C-alpha cells in the first residue's frame, strides 16, 4: 500500500519502529483522518477530502496533531501494525508506525539500525513495500513474522544468528572505550 | 589488597544511572560457581549490558563463563593472574554472551522455557546495549587522519618489508607480506591507532590492508592470468606506471561486476527445492518412542554436522568431540517416527511453531552456497 | 465511466445518512422538526423507484456540502436520504409547488438576471451571416426538468403538511402539475445562483 | 622503489585526470568517480576545486550553450511575448531568437539562434543561461559579430577559465551513530549551497470534452493557469479540469463551484507549491465554427495565443520577404527550415483546404493545449545521495543545525561527518592525502591572516587589504612563506611561480578567500608520505590537530577524547536513480468497502478489533 | 583563483582535439563544402548513386540532388490522404532533399525524404525525445573474426535445364556488380584487388595464413576508420540496393517512364532513413545528461562493432591511446568504452598513431604479452 526508501534511525529508539514521512502518511491514512476531520471537527466529507489532499506537500499543525492523535489511540501497541516487505523470514518483519516526519522533503521510511542485517541494508536503489494492517487481528497474526523471530540461529543448535551483530562505527566506539590503556598495571596498581 | 569485591546479580540489579557511575580501579567479581574474575569497570559494564535475560529471572546462577574476562581466575598463585590477556571485544563477542546467558536460563529450568521469550529478550538486550552505548559513549569516538597514515606508515618493520623483495609469489606472499602480518598481530607495538585496533576487533580484513603497507602481488584479467611481473608499490604511497596501473585497472572493476552478475542466476536453484520440500510439515515437540535407529559413519568433515543430535549410548548434545571420528555409530534421525523433536535433533528448538521445517531446511541450503560466491 | 476511487463512495455512502448536518451546511436557519416531518416519509418511498426529476432537483441544490456527481456512484438508502434533505430546503426557502414533486412515485423577466448569476453561456452557430446570441447554460437544464415533470402522472407520498402549504385539493391523490412550474423553477435557480455568488 | 617519479600525463587518462591522487584510489572506485561525474545535477553554490589539474581548464571549454556558428551579421531581431507597459503585457520574455545572414561566403546562408533561460536535458533536472551582459547589449538588427561568439552561458563557466562541478565542504572523520552502513551527517547551512534547479513542464487539454476551472482568481477574473513571473498555488494545481454536462450548470457551472476544485470527479496536475512559471505555449484549433468552450474563459489563452501568432506571423513574413529578393539563390541551414514548418503548422489555414489535424505522438490536440514551463529549487532533506570525488558516496541520514555541528579550536565549523572506517575496506586513499593537505592549507591561509590585522572565517574588505599590502616586509615574508609551503607538496608550483612578476596580488588573493589554490598535475615529482611527514613534523605548515566539541543525540555539549582533524573534501550531490484474509481483502471489492466501511463507522480509526 | 596561476596552468595543459571534443558526428555529417553549398551527407548519397550507376540502363541518370524549401516540406508533410491532413506537432530536427532522376532526358518526379539533422555535441532530438550520435570502431579492409574472414561490402555481406542460368545469374551479379570504386580505396591494406576472381585469389593465398598463423593482434583499436555515416544511413543503402536489384535481378526489359516512376515510388518514400533510427540502430541513445558539460557522457560514447548490431577482452596498449582505461561501465568495461578526446585523429576519421608516447605504450605492449 505503499512504496519508499529507507534511511536509518541513527537515535535511542526500540528495534520495532517505523517513521513514515508527511506524503506517504498522508494517502494511507486518508479514511482516518477524515473520520477525526469528521468527528473533532463539524467538516463534511468532501471538505475533509479537499482539506487532506491540500496539505499533501505542505504542513500544518492540524494533520499533525491527528496523526499524534491517531498513533496515540493504539493503546496496548506502540503504534499501527505494518508488514515491511523487501522483495529480493527475515526478509518480512512486522513494524509499529510511532512517527510522521513533519519535514516535507524528506521522503523516506526510516527503519531500526539493528534490524537492517536480516534484510540486507542497500540505502541507494532498493524501494521497500509497506502493508497496513487494518484491524488488530491481522496484527495478532503476522506476529510470527516478527523482529524476534530470526534471532535464534538456523544453522548451528545452540547460537544466535549473525544479524544481531552491531555495525561498523557503533562497534568501533566501543572499541576506543573499553581497550584504551587508562588503568595502571596490575602489578603495579598494588 | 586493595581490590573491591561485588557479586554477579548485585550488579544486574544496579540501575542504569548506577551501574555508569561505578569507580575505576581492579576490582573482584564473585560469581555463584567457584571462581572469582580480576577485570576492570569499563570490561565489566559492558558484560552486564550482555546479561539482560538474567534479569527478569532472579533465582539463575551466574557461571563465571559469562564475563568477558572469563581467564582471569582468582587462584591461590599470583602468577596466573598477574599478567594474563584479556577477551577481545568483537562484534560477534557481544552476540555469543547473550547466546551463553539465553542458554544458561534455558538449561537452568530443564526444558521448559519458550525459546520465543528467550529471543525477544535476545534482541531487547541488544536494543538496551546499543540505546546505553551509543549516549553513555559520546567523547570515545574513533577517528581517521592524515596522522594515523604515518604511524603505521613509518614503523621500520613495514618499511623493512617493501625494500629489497623478490619479485616472485614467494618472495611477496609469504615474506613481505608475513614480515607485516606478525606485527599487525603485536599487541605491543600500535597503542590506541584507529586503524590497528580495528583490525583487531574485527571490523578491518588484513587481506585489504596488505595490498596498501605492502606490495600489491599479481592481478588477473578477464580470464584468470598472471601477468608475470607484480606491483611495485601499494596504494598508500601511489602507482603510477602505465603497466600496474593498467593492470590494476582489468583487476578493479571487471572481476566485481561479474562477482554481480552471478547471483541471479542461482536463484533458480533453490526455488523448486523450496517448492518440493513443503510436503514435510509442522514440527511437534516431545519422543516418538521408536526402536528404529539407523547408522551412520563418522568422519571429521561431518563431525560438525552432527553438532545437534540424540546419541544412544548404553540406552551428549555437543559437537566438539575429538574422538568417535572413525567409528560407525548408531543414532536417531527423521527416518523413523510413529517428526518428532528428538529425532529430528536439538536444531528444532531454534525453529519457530509455526514455520514450515522444509522450507527452512531449503533457505539454509539455499543461502550458504550463494554466500560463498 | 470516470472511475472513481473505490472507498471513496463509501464515505458518500455514510454521508448521505448525515441528513441534519448537511441540510444546516447549507442554511443554518432551518427548523429540525421540518426535517423530521421530510425523514418519516423515507422508508415508503424507498421501495419505489427513482425517477432523474428527483435526482436533477437532489443535484441542483446541496451541491455546496455534497458532490452532485456522486449521485450516480451511490446506493438507493443514500439519494433517498438526500431527497429528503432537499425537499426541507424547498419547503424553507418558499418554493412549495416544487417541493411535492420530490417524494414522489409514477402512477421573460429572469433571463437579463440569469444571465448575470450564471454569466458562461454556450457558444452558438450562426446561419447565413448574423451572430447569434449564446444560449444560457442554465435555461437548457430547467428545460430538461420541466420537460420530466410533465412526462407522466405522480402519487404523492410525502408530509400532509406540504400537501396543503401547496394549493393542491385531493380527489384521487394523483399529483397534478400547475402552469407557472417552470416559473417556480426557475425562480428556484435563482435562488441558488444568489447563494453561491 | 621508483617512489618520487611518475610517468602519466594528463592524455592516457580520460576522466581519470580530472582528480589527483588517481594511483592511491583503486579502481573499482576510481571507476565510480568517473560514473558518478555524469549524474551529478549543477547546485547553487558552485566553486572550482582547491586541488586544481589540467583538466578543470579543458573540460570548461566543451559545454551546452547557446553559440555563434560562423562569422554572421544579424538580420532580425525577434522576441516572443513583448514586454513593456500596457493591459496583456506579460513580463520576463522567455525566448528572444535572432536571425543572422552568414557573411565570408559565396552563398550567403541564413540562420536562426534560439536563446532560451534555461536548458535541461535531464528529466526534472537542469539550469539556466546567465547571459553575457557585455554582448547582448550590442545586439541590434546591423550588427557584425564573430565565430563561436557565445552569449548566454551557463554558471558552472567561470569568467576566469574553470569549471564548477561542486562545492569544498569542512569534513570531519567520526564514528558517530549517524554514520552507519554509508550515512552523512550534515550541515544545514551546507544543505542550503546545495540546491538543484528542477525544470519540469505540466499538459493540458480542454476541448470538446471538458473545460477549465477557475483557480488562481477571484468573483471579477478568470485565471485558469498562472502567468510569467507568478507562483503556484502553495497546493501545487495547476488547470483543474471539469468535464462538459449540462444538466448540471446550476450545481456545477456556477462562481462558486469553478473557483472550488473537488479532487475527485476532476482531473487536476500536481506539481511544486513554491515554484515560478517561465513559459506558456498555447496551440489553438480555431477551424470550428461553433466553440465548445463557454464565454468569458478565453480570457487568458488568446492573449498568449494572439502573442504567439504575431510572432509566427511575423517570421513567415520575414522568410516569404527573403523568398521574393533571392530567387532560387535561398540556401537556409536546416534548422531555420524546421522552424518555418513550425511556423506553418501553427498558423491556420485558408479555407479553400483541409484544415490541420494536429498530434503529439499520437495523441490528438482538442482545441487548446496549454504547456506550462515552471522552475523549483529543490532543497535536501532526506535520502539525498552525495560523493566527495571519490569512489565513496553516501546517503545523507541526519540533518543538524549549525551551532550543533562539530567544531574545531579554531572556529572551523563541519559541514559533513563521514565514517573514515570505510577507508581501509574499500581503499579509496586519495580522500587522506586531499583531507590533509587542504587542512594544512587552510590552517595556513588562516594563520597568514591572523599575522596580519584581519579576523579569520571573515571576507575581509577592500579598505583592509589596501592597509596589509603596504607594509612590503611582511608581503615578501607571506610569499616565501606561501612558496615554502608549495616546495613541499607540490613542486611544479614552486617552480611555476618563482618566476612571479607582481608578487603582492599572490597575497592579496590568498588572504582574499579562505585557501590558497594548488595545482596538483597527474604527473607531480612528488613522494606523497615524505610530504607527510614533512607537514607532521615542522614547525610551521602543520595542521591545527586537537580536540573537536559537538552536541550528541541527546542534549549535551561534550568534547572528544582523541584529537580530530577537520579538512575539506570536493562534494558533489547524485541524483536518485492468515495470508488469505490479506489476498481477499485486495482480490474482492466487498471485502475492501468491509474494511473502508470498518475504519469509517469505527470510534477509532486504529485499533479495530476485527474488519471483514 | 590567482590569475597567473590559472596563467600558468592554462600554458602547461595539453589541449585536446575539437574535431572530436564538439562531436564528429556533426564533423562527418552536415559539413558544408566551401564552393558549393552541400551537406557531406548529399555527398555520401551522390557516392552512393554513383557506384550503382552501373546497373542503370542507357538513359537512365541520377542527376544531383536538390535542397526544399520549407513551404514544400510542411506541403508534403501534411499531405491529405483519407481526407484528413496529419500534422505532427513535435520538437524534431529534419530536413528535406530532393533525388532528380532522369531518364533519357525527361525529368521525372522527385522523391522527397528526410534526414536525421544532427546539432553540435552530437544533440540530435527525434520525436521530441533528445538522442546522441555515437561512432563505431569499423575495421579497414577485412574484419578478422575467431572463426573465419569476414569482408564487409555494401549490398550483402558474407562470412567466409533451368537451373544453369539461375548458376550464372548470381554469378553474374557477383562479377561486375562488386566491383566497387569507394572500395579500392578502403582495400589498400596490403591487398592488390581490381578484379573480383583476384579477392578470391588472394583469400586462399595472400590471406591463407590468417586463420592458423595470423599476424593480427585482434585485441587492438590502432588502424580503424571510425565511420558513423555508413551505420546511420543502412537503410538508404538497402534501398539503393533494392532498387539496383529490382533493375537487375528481375528483368533488362523494355522501361517506360509509368513503370520507372512507379519503381521511384515504390523503392524512396518519404522517411527511408527514418523509419528505424530510435528502433535497431545502437548508435543511437537516450540522452539523459544533468549537467551543462559534453565530454562526460555526450560526446565521448564509443560503439563497438558487435554492440552495435542492435575471447577479444583482453588487455592492450592501445586503448591507453584510443580508449578510456579506468573509465569501465557495466556494458563496455574494458576501456573500449568511452572515447579520450586527446586521440590523433586524421581525415576520413582514421584513427593514426601518436608520436610522443609510442616509447611507454609499445613497452608496455611488449610487457603484457610474456609467458
Ligand atoms: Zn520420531
Amino acid at each position: 500500500t505503499a512504496r519508499a526508501v529507507i534511511t536509518s534511525i541513527s537515535d535511542p529508539h526500540d528495534y520495532d519502529e517505523l517513521h513514515i514521512p508527511w506524503g506517504v502518511g498522508c494517502q494511507l491514512l486518508k479514511y482516518h483522518l477524515t473520520n477525526k476531520l469528521k468527528a473533532k471537527f463539524n467538516m463534511t466529507t468532501r471538505e475533509a477530502f479537499s482539506f487532506v489532499y491540500e496539505n499533501v506537500l505542505q504542513y500544518n499543525q492540524i494533520i499533525a496533531d491527528l496523526f499524534k492523535e491517531l498513533i496515540a489511540e493504539a493503546a496496548p501497541y506502540k503504534g499501527m501494525g505494518c508488514t515491511f516487505h523487501r522483495n529480493p523470514r527475515g526478509s518480512t518483519q512486522q513494524f509499529f508506525i510511532t512517527k510522521v516526519k513533519d519535514d516535507i522533503n524528506d521522503n523516506s521510511i526510516s527503519m531500526s539500525v539493528l534490524c537492517l542485517k536480516a534484510p540486507n541494508a542497500d540505502f541507494d536503489g532498493d524501494q521497500l513495500n509497506l502493508t497496513l494492517m487494518p484491524d488488530v487481528y491481522l496484527t495478532k497474526a503476522t506476529e510470527r513474522i516478527a523482529p524476534h523471530t530470526w534471532v535464534l540461529s538456523i544453522d548451528e543448535p545452540h547460537e544466535i544468528s549473525g544479524n544481531l551483530e552491531l555495525q561498523g562505527p557503533v562497534v568501533e566506539t566501543i572499541i576506543n572505550w573499553a581497550h584504551e590503556k587508562y588503568l595502571p598495571p596490575l602489578e603495579e596498581w598494588l | 589488597m586493595n581490590l573491591n569485591r561485588y557479586k554477579a546479580r548485585d550488579l544486574l540489579n544496579l540501575s542504569y544511572d548506577d551501574l555508569w557511575s561505578l569507580p575505576s580501579e581492579w576490582h573482584l567479581i564473585e560469581f555463584d560457581d567457584g571462581k572469582t574474575v580480576v577485570s576492570v569497570d569499563r570490561i565489566t559494564k559492558l558484560s552486564v549490558l550482555c546479561w539482560y535475560p538474567l534479569k527478569h529471572y532472579k533465582d539463575c546462577p551466574i557461571p563465571s563463563d559469562h564475563h568477558i574476562d572469563f581467564n582471569r581466575i582468582l587462584t591461590d598463585n599470583p602468577k596466573d593472574y598477574l599478567n594474563v590477556e584479556g577477551g577481545r571485544v568483537t562484534s560477534k563477542a557481544m552476540v555469543k554472551h547473550l547466546n551463553k546467558a539465553i542458554w544458561n536460563i534455558y538449561d537452568w529450568s530443564g526444558e521448559t522455557v519458550d525459546p520465543e521469550v528467550l529471543s525477544k529478550l535476545a534482541i531487547e538486550g541488544k536494543n538496551w546495549l546499543y540505546n546505553q552505548t551509543t549516549v553513555k559513549l559520546s567523547e570515545y569516538l574513533a577517528t581517521l587522519s592524515m596522522f594515523d597514515i604515518a604511524e603505521v606508515y613509518n614503523h621500520p618493520k613495514v618499511r623493512e618489508a617493501n625494500h629489497n623483495i623478490e619479485p616472485t609469489t614467494y618472495g611477496i606472499e609469504k615474506i613481505s607480506y608475513g614480515k607485516v602480518k606478525e606485527v599487525f598481530n603485536d599487541p605491543t607495538q600500535f597503542i590506541g591507532n584507529s586503524i590497528i585496533e580495528g583490525l583487531r576487533s574485527g571490523t578491518q580484513k588484513t587481506e585489504q590492508l596488505l595490498q596498501a603497507f605492502a606490495w600489491r602481488g599479481f592481478p588477473t584479467d578477464i580470464n584468470s592470468d598472471i601477468f608475470k611481473y607484480p606491483v611495485t608499490t601499494g596504494y598508500i604511497d601511489g602507482i603510477w606506471n602505465l603497466y600496474e596501473n593498467m593492470i590494476e585497472s582489468r583487476s578493479g572493476t571487471k572481476a566485481l561486476l561479474y562477482n554481480k552478475e552471478l547471483l541471479r542466476v542461482t536463484e533458480y536453484f533453490n526455488r523448486k527445492s523450496q517448492l518440493i520440500a513443503q510436503y514435510v510439515q509442522r514440527l511437534h515437540p516431545g519422543d516418538c518412542k521408536t526402536t528404529i535407529l539407523a547408522e551412520y559413519p563418522v568422519t571429521k568433515l561431518t563431525l560438525k554436522a552432527f553438532k545437534g543430535k540424540y546419541y544412544q549410548k548404553e540406552d551428549w548434545i555437543r559437537g566438539n568431540e575429538t574422538h568417535l571420528i572413525g567409528t560407525k555409530q548408531k543414532f536417531r534421525s527423521v527416518f523413523g517416527c510413529n517428526i518428532c523433536m528428538t529425532c529430528y535433533g536439538r536444531l528444532g528448538i531454534n525453529i519457530p511453531k509455526g514455520t514450515n521445517i522444509g522450507q527452512v531446511a531449503a533457505v539454509s541450503m539455499g543461502d550458504k552456497i550463494t554466500s560463498a560466491v | 465511466k470516470q472511475r472513481v476511487t473505490p472507498g471513496d463512495i463509501v464515505a458518500y455512502n455514510l454521508d448521505a445518512l448525515d441528513v441534519v448536518k448537511l441540510v444546516h451546511k447549507i442554511d443554518d436557519t432551518v427548523p429540525v422538526e421540518l426535517i423530521q416531518e421530510c425523514l418519516d416519509c423515507v422508508a415508503v418511498t424507498a421501495t419505489k423507484d427513482i425517477y432523474p426529476h428527483q435526482i436533477l432537483l437532489a443535484q441542483w441544490v446541496m451541491h455546496k456540502a455534497f458532490p452532485a456527481r456522486a449521485f450516480s456512484h451511490i446506493n438507493k438508502n443514500a439519494v433517498n436520504h438526500l431527497l429528503a434533505a432537499a425537499q426541507s430546503l424547498m419547503w424553507h426557502w418558499g418554493f412549495q409547488q416544487v417541493a411535492v414533486f420530490m417524494q414522489v412515485e409514477l402512477y421573460i423577466k429572469y433571463k437579463d438576471v440569469m444571465d448575470e448569476l450564471y454569466p458562461h453561456q454556450r457558444q452558438q452557430r450562426a446561419i447565413n451571416g448574423v451572430p447569434v446570441a449564446p444560449v444560457n447554460i442554465a435555461g437548457i437544464a430547467v428545460q430538461s426538468a420541466h420537460a420530466s415533470i410533465r412526462s407522466s402522472n405522480w402519487i404523492y407520498h410525502g408530509p400532509d403538511r406540504l400537501f396543503k402549504e401547496a394549493e393542491q385539493v385531493t380527489q384521487n391523490k394523483v399529483l397534478v402539475v400547475p402552469a407557472t412550474i417552470k416559473s417556480v423553477i426557475t425562480e428556484l435557480v435563482i435562488h441558488l445562483g444568489k447563494l453561491n455568488q | 622503489s621508483q617512489l618520487g617519479r611518475r610517468e602519466i600525463d594528463l592524455t592516457l587518462l580520460g576522466h581519470t585526470g580530472l582528480d589527483p591522487w588517481y594511483g592511491t584510489t583503486s579502481s573499482a572506485r576510481g571507476a565510480m568517480f568517473v560514473t558518478h561525474i555524469g549524474q551529478a545535477p549543477e547546485v547553487n553554490g558552485n566553486e572550482s576545486r582547491y586541488f586544481l589539474t589540467g583538466a578543470e581548464l579543458e573540460y570548461a571549454k566543451y559545454t551546452h550553450d547557446v553559440r555563434f556558428p560562423e562569422d554572421c551579421r544579424v538580420l532580425h531581431v525577434l522576441r516572443k511575448y513583448p514586454t513593456g507597459i500596457g493591459k496583456d503585457s506579460i513580463r520576463s520574455n522567455p525566448v528572444t531568437t535572432i536571425i543572422y545572414e552568414n557573411y565570408f561566403d559565396k552563398y550567403k546562408t541564413i540562420g536562426v539562434l534560439h536563446v532560451p533561460e534555461y536548458m535541461s536535458h535531464h528529466q526534472d533536472f537542469g539550469y539556466e543561461l546567465v547571459k553575457n551582459r557585455e554582448v547582448w547589449e550590442t545586439i541590434a538588427p546591423n550588427e557584425m559579430f564573430s565565430k563561436d561568439t557565445v552569449i548566454a552561458q551557463s554558471g558552472a563557466v567561470k569568467k576566469d577559465g574553470t569549471l564548477g562541478m561542486g562545492v569544498n565542504a569542512n569534513v570531519v572523520f567520526l564514528s558517530a551513530a549517524g554514520t552507519i552502513e554509508d550515512g552523512f551527517v550534515a550541515n544545514k547551512n551546507f544543505l542550503k549551497r546545495m540546491m538543484p534547479t528542477s525544470y519540469s513542464t505540466a499538459v493540458a487539454n480542454a476541448g470538446r470534452k471538458a473545460f477549465f476551472l477557475n483557480m488562481y482568481g477571484d468573483d471579477k477574473i478568470y485565471k485558469p493557469f498562472p502567468d510569467i513571473g507568478d507562483v503556484i498555488r502553495p497546493d501545487g494545481v495547476i488547470f483543474a479540469i471539469r468535464d462538459h454536462d449540462d444538466d448540471l450548470a446550476p450545481a456545477e457551472m456556477t462562481p462558486r463551484a469553478l473557483r472550488t476544485l473537488d479532487r475527485t470527479f476532476d482531473r487536476a496536475v500536481i506539481g511544486t507549491p513554491g515554484a515560478k512559471v517561465i513559459d506558456i505555449d498555447i496551440w489553438r484549433d480555431e477551424r470550428v465554427n461553433p466553440s465548445p468552450t463557454p464565454t468569458g474563459m478565453d480570457a487568458q489563452l488568446v492573449k498568449y495565443h494572439t502573442h504567439l501568432s504575431s510572432y509566427y506571423r511575423e517570421l513567415l513574413k520575414i522568410y516569404r520577404g527573403l523568398l521574393a529578393r533571392r530567387k532560387d539563390d535561398l540556401h537556409i541551414t536546416e534548422e531555420f527550415e524546421r522552424l518555418i514548418v513550425t511556423a506553418q503548422m501553427f498558423l491556420p489555414q485558408p479555407d479553400n483546404v483541409r484544415k490541420l489535424s494536429r498530434f503529439y505522438r499520437l495523441d490528438p490536440l482538442d482545441e487548446w493545449r496549454v504547456e506550462v514551463t515552471y522552475k523549483a529549487q529543490k532543497m535536501p532533506a532526506g535520502a539525498f545521495k552525495m560523493t566527495d570525488f571519490h569512489g565513496g558516496k553516501g546517503v545523507i541520514c541526519k540533518v543538524m543545525e549549525d551551532e550543533d555541528m562539530p567544531i574545531d579550536e579554531n572556529g572551523n565549523r563541519a559541514d559533513l561527518i563521514i565514517f573514515g572506517g570505510s577507508t581501509m575496506r574499500r581503499s579509496n586513499y586519495g580522500r587522506i592525502y586531499e583531507h590533509g593537505f587542504g587542512a594544512a592549507a587552510r590552517d595556513l591561509a588562516q594563520r597568514l591572516r591572523v599575522e596580519a590585522g584581519l579576523d579569520r572565517h571573515a571576507k575581509p574588505t577592500q579598505q583592509q587589504l589596501n592597509s596589509v599590502m603596504g607594509n612590503t616586509q611582511w608581503v615578501d615574508y607571506a610569499f616565501k612563506e606561501l612558496l615554502g609551503f608549495y616546495e613541499i607538496i607540490a613542486p611544479t608550483m614552486h617552480s611555476k611561480m618563482m618566476e612571479h612578476p607582481n608578487p603582492a596580488e599572490h597575497v592579496k588573493t590568498v588572504l582574499m578567500d579562505g585557501f590558497p589554490y594548488i595545482y596538483a598535475p597527474v604527473d607531480d615529482p612528488v613522494d606523497l608520505m615524505a610530504a607527510v611527514n614533512k607537514l607532521i613534523n615542522s614547525d610551521k605548515y602543520r595542521p591545527h590537530y586537537g580536540k573537536v566539541s559537538y552536541r550528541d543525540q541527546a542534549g549535551k555539549w561534550v568534547t572528544t577524547k582523541d584529537n580530530v582533524l577537520m579538512g575539506p573534501l570536493y562534494m558533489m550531490l547524485l541524483e536518485k536513480i492468515p495470508t488469505a484474509e490479506i489476498l481477499d481483502q485486495t482480490n474482492n471489492p466487498l471485502a475492501h468497502a468491509a474494511v473502508i466501511e470498518s475504519w469509517l463507522t469505527a470510534e477509532k480509526p486504529s485499533s479495530v478489533p476485527v474488519a471483514v | 583563483p590567482d590569475p597567473f596561476l590559472i596563467e600558468k596552468i592554462r600554458e602547461n595543459t595539453p589541449c585536446m582535439n575539437p574535431t572530436l571534443a564538439n562531436g564528429i558526428t556533426v564533423e562527418h555529417t552536415m559539413t558544408r563544402d566551401p564552393n558549393t553549398g552541400v551537406n557531406m551527407t548529399r555527398r555520401y548519397i551522390d557516392s552512393l548513386f554513383d557506384i550503382s550507376s552501373v546497373l542503370f540502363p542507357d538513359g537512365f541518370k541520377y542527376e544531383g540532388n536538390r535542397a526544399c524549401t520549407p513551404l514544400k516540406h510542411f506541403e508534403e508533410i501534411t499531405r491529405e490522404y483519407n481526407a484528413k491532413r496529419i500534422a505532427n506537432i513535435a520538437p524534431t530536427d529534419m530536413y528535406m532533399i530532393d533525388l532528380m532522376f532522369s531518364y533519357k532526358g525527361e525529368m521525372l518526379y522527385p522523391r522527397p525524404m528526410l534526414l536525421p539533422a544532427f546539432k553540435r555535441g552530437n544533440m540530435v532530438t527525434i520525436n521530441g525525445a533528445k538522442y546522441i550520435g555515437s561512432p563505431v570502431l569499423t575495421d579497414v579492409g577485412f574484419s578478422v573474426l575467431n572463426d573465419s574472414i569476414f569482408i564487409p561490402f555494401r549490398r550483402t555481406k558474407l562470412t567466409f535445364g533451368k537451373v544453369e542460368e539461375n548458376i550464372d545469374s548470381h554469378l553474374h551479379s557477383f562479377c561486375n556488380s562488386l566491383d566497387e570504386m569507394t572500395i579500392e580505396e578502403l582495400k589498400t591494406v596490403g591487398v592488390n584487388v581490381s578484379t573480383i576472381w583476384e579477392l578470391l585469389y588472394e583469400i586462399m593465398t595472400s590471406l591463407a595464413h590468417h586463420l592458423y598463423a595470423t599476424d593480427i593482434d585482434e585485441t587492438s583499436m590502432y588502424g580503424k576508420r571510425l565511420t558513423v555515416l555508413h551505420y546511420l544511413m543502412s537503410e538508404f543503402n538497402y534501398a539503393v540496393s533494392m532498387f539496383g536489384y529490382m533493375f537487375q535481378s528481375r528483368r533488362d526489359r523494355e522501361w517506360t517512364v509509368q513503370e520507372l516512376n512507379e519503381g521511384l515510388k515504390r523503392s524512396f518514400k518519404l522517411q527511408t532513413a527514418i523509419k528505424r533510427l530510435t528502433v535497431d540502430h545502437g548508435e543511437l541513445d537516450t540522452m539523459s545528461n544533468p549537467n551543462s558539460s559534453m565530454l562526460i557522457k555526450g560526446t565521448s560514447i564509443l560503439v563497438t562493432q558487435d554492440r552495435a548490431k542492435t575471447s577479444s577482452r583482453i588487455i592492450h596498449a592501445s586503448i591507453a591511446e584510443v580508449g578510456q582505461y579506468k573509465n569501465q561501465p557495466k556494458n563496455n568495461p574494458d576501456g573500449r568504452g568511452r572515447l579520450n578526446m586527446y586521440t590523433k585523429v586524421g581525415p576520413t576519421g582514421l584513427v593514426e598513431r601518436r608520436e610522443e608516447v609510442r616509447e611507454i605504450i609499445d613497452n608496455a605492449q611488449l610487457m603484457f604479452r610474456a609467458k
